[PDB]
RNA sequence: AAUAAAUAGUCAAUUAAAGCAAUACGUGGUGAAGUGAAACAUCUCAGUAGCCACAGGAAAAGAAAACGAAUGUGAUUCCGUGUGUAGUGGCGAGCGAAAGCGGAACAGGCCAAACUUAUCAUUAGAUAGGGGUUGUAGGGCUUGCAAUGUGGACUUGAAAA
RNA sequence: CCUGAGUAGCUCGGAAAACGUUAUUUUGAGUGAAUCUGCCCAGACCAUUGGGUAAGCCUAAAUACUAAUUAGUGACCGAUA
RNA sequence: UGUCAGAGCACAUUAAUGUGUGAUGGCGUGCGUUUUGAAGUAUGAGCCGGCGAGUUAUGAUAGCAAGCGUUAGUUAACCAGGAGAUGGGGAGCUGUAGCGAAAGCGAGUUUUAAAAGAGCGUUUGUUUGUUAUUAUAGACCCGAAACGGGUUGAGCUAGUC
RNA sequence: AGGGGUGAAAUUCCAAUCGAAAUCCGUGAUAGCUGGUUCUCGUCGAAAUAGCUUUAAGGCUAGCGUGAGAUCACAAAUAAG
RNA sequence: UUCUCGCAGUCAGACAGUGGGGGAUAAGCUUCAUUGUCAAGAGGGGAAGAGCCCAGAUCAUUAAAUAAGGUCCCCAAAAUA
RNA sequence: UUGUGGUAGACGAGCGUUGUAUUGGAGUUGAAGUCAAAGCGUGAGCAUUGGUGGAUCCAAUACAAGUGAGAAUGCCGGCA
RNA sequence: GGACUGUUUAACUAAAACACAACUCUAUGCCAAACCGUAAGGUGAUGUAUAUGGGGUGACACCUGCCCAGUGCUGGAAGGUUAAAGAAGGAGGUUAGCGCAAGCGAAGCUUUUAACUGAAGCCCCAGUGAACGGCGGCCGUAACUAUAACGGUCCUAAGGUAGCGAAAUUCCUAGUCGGGUAAAUUCCGUCCCGCUUGAAUGGUGUAACCAUCUCUUGACUGUCUCGGCUAUAGACUCGGUGAAAUCCAGGUACGGGUGAAGACACCCGUUAGGCGCAACGGGACGGAAAGACCCCGUGAAGCUUUACUGUAGCUUAAUAUUG
RNA sequence: CUACCCUUGGUUGUGUGCUGUUCUAAUUGGUAACUGUUAUCCAGUUUCAAGACAGUGUUAGGUGGGCAGUUUGACUGGGGCGGUCGCCUCCUAAAAGGUAACGGAGGCGUACAAAGGUACCUUCAGUACGGUUGGAAAUCGUAUGUAGAGUGUAAUGGUGUAAGGGUGCUUGACUGUGAGACAUACAGGUCGAACAGGUGAGAAAUCAGGUCAUAGUGAUCCGGUGGUCCAGUAUGGAAUGG
């Protein structure tokens, strides 16, 4: 089996085997979200328990 | 979509720090507020940048 | 022969080539499509099938204008790992090494040019010999010492297993 | 004094390498160098350092395969196999 | 078209409240498939016998079990050995420290002026055997109209000579 | 002589076949579509719903099933206030 | 019926009562909310009926009491006023 | 004591076929096959006797599978 | 309707379809245009504009009207835009060097940009219809009514001319009228609001011809009123050989109801001794063909175009052969 | 008088191409002749006709269904045609929330440097009466009136000392964050206490992380711009990335 290339450069892992994420709606349309919305959303996040299972057998 | 976006950068470091509102149709003056800086640490004035 | 010479052409003698197959391996030229991407055109399939040419008992490759980042390795080939890693991809489907390390085997040789010899209406810029084969540069030019050996990818024979 | 020239480079279209063309390799068209204080390379490129000697040739072994000859084996088949 | 009761008839056994037939009474619209729903005026099979569809190779995860264990665990290629178990072979792979895009720091680290706050960490291993699922291969079996590449056909027929 | 031939032209004819022969090969093409998938017993036992989908005869996640483990009460059910 | 992990199937539903939308207070119509059955459930009543009523089949018994429903005969079971 | 309707599906426990490895045993005084019968099991299934048959087969514990046919307008053979 | 004789879908369409003599347009000066191939080579043609290729129409007679706006084709002065390529220069990277730093900075190479030059084509200007094609409305108006010769106005490139017309064309429509008949959605002639006829995708006539279409009529007859008879070969019986599709097992009634909504099999009734033979087709949603119609599939194939992306061919320029 | 820099013209002179001639030796010929050769091809030698043209190779434009590979959506009381496809408000929606139909009505793809923030002050529309232009209705005064007014907007909900109107000062329409919740398959969305920095209003308490609230919006990939305490394929840079 191979390494899906999508799956990995977005899909880092953890000690714990928790897959970490980066937010989307952050790459243009600036003004269009708030201040509020926009730092939110600087900052990582993990997969959902719905993807996890999806992401493990991906990467 | 129309664009009535703007962007405002510090008068000291030459940095954009803000994205605000303008119309340019009703209000033909540039912007000249004073907002708070992130180099700077302190409040500056922000003018608007092209 | 045209056309003087000379070539084209014609004839004779000698030496090789033709072809086949092992439903298998090698090299080179040419080279798709079904399919996948849940459509499709980049892409994949795949340099696969097929077509053709040349072999051989194997073929191909091969002795650094190299790897590559070090007080480093020192032809080519094949196996494991490095790893599904670095990367490359309408960054989608997918594709995927080169170093290094551990093993199988191990082998390095030879021409051109210089310089020189002999001969060609020697206009040689050509033929046949000696000299040379490189990188911690080599060789030639002139001048000496030490050498008569060790080893070959090597010919004929004889003997033995 | 000699060390391989329409050669290495460069431009325009392609390709090989994991790479969808790019440092390295190759070429259909055009152009075109230098000669150990020389030339090429270390992923654009320049300088320092270092590595290597292109444009000539040959090369056993480990590697690939079994139509065939001899011996033999099979938790392979036993006339719809 | 059978089943539960049931006379009469004829026999005698894997000795068993026995066996063969069944006047008569009660009840009773097949089997698979696919459908909300089939006795089906939906579908598939005339009958019998044989054959006929979840595998293999390489990896990932999880359950169960065994070996070895806290500076652990285990070898791949290859060599010897019976086409062996195995011995040599530690190349490597997993775990042992994490965080960050990265230089980097380190039981801490990223963000930030911040040590505050927040995110991630401040521990529970490995190699095999078996089972289940999954990825690449044709991947449970049968079935297209098709597409691309090569060859064979003008003795029928159409044209021309 | 077949992404070709021939056609006083009809999609005619090209070996009882022609909107593009016959045969072999790639090939075991692909089919979200039909059909089929072979021994037994025991325990438990659904759904035909939501969102997204060039999606509507398909797929993913959630909802409902099953196996293992944990949580004893503060968790979840049945009645009264 | 909560949390974690392994494996699913399901995405065509149907009817009856109740509250509505579309239709015409038509449909065994179509689309929702809720209570049940069938799907995946035999038995008894409805003469015969997937969805209505009574209920939930472990096997055997030629035992007894009952639910819906019924007691002239078919067909088990009644009499008084 | 509470239970035991059941499709898709999940889980657990078993039967049967062929062969191999270890043990033991039967067989021309008759093995497999094959037919019949009034047997034993909760189920796959398992025996006893007799006829035919003429040379291999059985039991236990493990292991490996081309391992289980009623349906595919399934293939082949035979017969209605 | 086609001029004709002919040709055509082997195996459902022989015709109004194709072809044909004839007309016209267009290309072609010969190594001709066109065509097969990749090229050689070849057809055209051992021909030469009275010749060859292609498009359209289809004897003969009379005619073929208007529009060059759009598209196509041909030609054109200059002018504007435009590729490759060449090219004056410009901007960076590196560092010899200058400078306390900072920074500046020669040549060499190297990355990139570039004025300007640069054909055809396109924009633009004319012609071209037997080239692709197109060729209208509204309002008022004459001394009975009716209608409008006539006048006004909008738009277009120009608004259908002649001829023919309820047509192989007419929706309304079985249009009105006349003829044919006792009676005529068909037929013949005529009328014209021709929704939407019309002039080389030709218009209108036309003698002869047609296994063509359509209507009336004489003779003629079993086509019919209306059915009947005869003879053979079958069918039927006997002797011999001996299939076929179909088939879950069958011992296989009718009426009403029910049910997946049209029952041999279910519920309630009625009828019916067992089994053949000859008949005829009601049913068994009878048999043969995994519906050709409809829909679905991110199915296939053929064809079309100003759908997209490409490409053979044709044409233009730079460069090499190239003075 | 001696020098440098602009507009324009002539001159001997070189450097480039641009159209225009002439020439032949490259090259071409399906002109003719001879020879190989008893020979229509081919080759050689001429002759004639062309001629640096043409043809051919490479590169680059134009035309090009002649040819090829494909695409040409879904919902739908069957299909085609018509209509719709995202977000917000009300009803259907059965007094928690949720709930469909090609069911019934409407809007949005913004606006505001003030319509934001703060401090202070202040409170309808309409109607009645009285008054030049002036009129049914402009403005003024008094009274009445409990929202029919305003709150930028489509509706709903809210709000009459408010969230409506006016004035003064300002830019919190901040930076780094964020315990805890709502709603959700995911992706996303919504509210938010509180902490640190530095500000605005106000005497202070306090308020300010955009508006009375709900529509005003688009993932990823790719490339561009600004900053930067990261990388820079031997080293120093640069290229190229983060
Ligand atoms: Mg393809
Ligand atoms: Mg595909
Ligand atoms: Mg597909
Ligand atoms: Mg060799
Ligand atoms: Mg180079
Ligand atoms: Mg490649
Ligand atoms: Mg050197
Ligand atoms: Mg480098
Ligand atoms: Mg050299
Ligand atoms: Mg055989
Ligand atoms: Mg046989
Ligand atoms: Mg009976
Ligand atoms: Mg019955
Ligand atoms: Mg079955
Ligand atoms: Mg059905
Ligand atoms: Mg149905
Ligand atoms: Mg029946
Ligand atoms: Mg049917
Ligand atoms: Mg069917
Ligand atoms: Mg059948
Ligand atoms: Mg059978
Ligand atoms: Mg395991
Ligand atoms: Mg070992
Ligand atoms: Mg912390
Ligand atoms: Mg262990
Ligand atoms: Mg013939
Ligand atoms: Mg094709
Ligand atoms: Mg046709
Ligand atoms: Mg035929
Ligand atoms: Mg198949
Ligand atoms: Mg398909
Ligand atoms: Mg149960
Ligand atoms: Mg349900
Ligand atoms: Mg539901
Ligand atoms: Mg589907
Ligand atoms: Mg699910
Ligand atoms: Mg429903
Ligand atoms: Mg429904
Ligand atoms: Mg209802
Ligand atoms: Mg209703
Ligand atoms: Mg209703
Ligand atoms: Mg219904
Ligand atoms: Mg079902
Ligand atoms: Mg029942
Ligand atoms: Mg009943
Ligand atoms: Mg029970
Ligand atoms: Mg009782
Ligand atoms: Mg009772
Ligand atoms: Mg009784
Ligand atoms: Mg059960
Ligand atoms: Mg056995
Ligand atoms: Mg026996
Ligand atoms: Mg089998
Ligand atoms: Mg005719
Ligand atoms: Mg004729
Ligand atoms: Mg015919
Ligand atoms: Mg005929
Ligand atoms: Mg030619
Ligand atoms: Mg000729
Ligand atoms: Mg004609
Ligand atoms: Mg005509
Ligand atoms: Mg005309
Ligand atoms: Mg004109
Ligand atoms: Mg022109
Ligand atoms: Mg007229
Ligand atoms: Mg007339
Ligand atoms: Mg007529
Ligand atoms: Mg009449
Ligand atoms: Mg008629
Ligand atoms: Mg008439
Ligand atoms: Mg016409
Ligand atoms: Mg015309
Ligand atoms: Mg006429
Ligand atoms: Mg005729
Ligand atoms: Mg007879
Ligand atoms: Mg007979
Ligand atoms: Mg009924
Ligand atoms: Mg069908
Ligand atoms: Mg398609
Ligand atoms: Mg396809
Ligand atoms: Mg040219
Ligand atoms: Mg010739
Ligand atoms: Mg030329
Ligand atoms: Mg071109
Ligand atoms: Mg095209
Ligand atoms: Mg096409
Ligand atoms: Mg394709
Ligand atoms: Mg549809
Ligand atoms: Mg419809
Ligand atoms: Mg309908
Ligand atoms: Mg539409
Ligand atoms: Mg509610
Ligand atoms: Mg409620
Ligand atoms: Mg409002
Ligand atoms: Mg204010
Ligand atoms: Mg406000
Ligand atoms: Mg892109
Ligand atoms: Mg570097
Ligand atoms: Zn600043």
């Amino acid at each position: 089996m191979k390494v899906k290339s999508a799956a990995k450069k977005r899909f880092k892992l953890t000690k714990s085997g928790q897959i970490k994420r980066k937010h989307a709606y952050t790459s243009h349309l600036a003004p269009h979200k708030t201040t509020k919305q926009k730092r939110h959303l600087r900052k990582q996040g993990t997969v959902s328990a719905s993807d996890f299972k999806r992401i493990g057998n991906l990467i | 979509a129309v664009k009535r976006s703007t962007r405002l950068g510090c008068n000291d470091c030459r940095e954009i720090n803000y994205l605000t509102f303008k119309n340019v149709k009703k209000n033909p003056e540039k912007l000249a507020l004073n907002k708070f800086c992130s180099r700077c640490r302190k409040v500056v004035v922000h003018k608007e940048v092209k």
